[PDB]
């Protein structure tokens, strides 16, 4: 019924305060208003700006300018990968702290990366796997060094990309 | 004198996991005859089969009956030499 997270812009900040003019005594003066708005509304912007102060500051919408600062933290650097991937390949190495390399589990991460139907997996009797791709949004060649890391110590893989099915 | 040596197709017959048949199955002679037709999609097994055939059989050819019957023919003529060599003897 109410969202818990409280960081939003005060609604209607500016007509609070006002409503602290005590009996009306000023309203419809014209002269006081105007030498009251023009301050008060001078906040609005500062209010304003403190939400994307912390918003933007979150992985999913920080741009590259300063995305390089949470990558920096993490030991992960640009390189040579562009933003659109640079967000990918974060997501790909942080999510791969709590991963066993399971058949269920690989399809997961793959999940993020090519919608839903984008991506099939085929298996082999002797350590063979693949994956298919249907859907790729991204090049993925500079994306591969990570798709061979999240596997078991011993898999033998194979990669082949396509446009639909 | 293609740079690669020939490489059979499937050479080796086991199960798949995918299907659990064997590798390879011979195509109902209907569709050796006939063929595919648009909307149709292969079966593994049969593409599996052609290939093999197709492969094998060239590498007959090229590794087997050859190296024969550039041998025969030289022992051929060779014993026909030696043939109207002793002929000559005398």
């Amino acid at each position: 019924l109410k969202d818990v997270n409280h960081i939003h812009p005060l609604p209607d900040f500016v007509r609070g305060g006002f409503d602290y003019v005590p009996s009306d005594i000023f309203s419809g003066k014209e002269n006081f208003e105007q030498t009251l708005r023009i301050l008060l509304e001078r906040l609005e912007f500062i209010d304003q700006k403190m939400v994307e102060l912390a918003e933007l500051r979150t992985t999913l919408n920080a741009e590259d300018a300063i995305l390089d600062e949470i990558g920096r933290q993490l030991g992960i650097y640009r390189n040579g990968l562009n933003d659109p991937e640079y967000r990918a390949v974060i997501m790909i190495l942080t999510g791969n702290n709590s991963k066993s390399g399971t058949r269920a589990d690989i399809i997961a991460t793959l999940k993020q990366l090519f919608g839903e139907d984008g991506v099939t997996t085929y298996k082999g009797y002797n350590y063979r796997l693949d994956i298919n791709i249907f859907n790729t949004c991204m090049e993925v060649t500079d994306i591969l060094p990570e798709i061979i890391d999240m596997l078991p110590l011993v898999t033998h893989l194979r990669v082949v990309e396509n446009q639909g099915y | 004198k293609p740079k690669d040596p020939i490489y059979v197709w499937a050479a080796a017959d086991v199960n798949l996991p995918g299907t659990g048949r064997p590798n390879k199955s011979k195509p109902i002679d209907d569709l050796l005859a006939k063929g595919y037709d648009k909307g149709q999609k292969p079966a593994a097994e049969e593409f599996n089969y052609i290939l093999n055939m197709s492969s094998a059989w060239v590498n007959w050819i090229v590794n087997e009956k050859f190296p024969e019957l550039e041998a025969e023919i030289a022992r051929l003529l060779a014993e026909l030499e030696n043939r109207i060599n002793q002929q000559l003897a005398v």
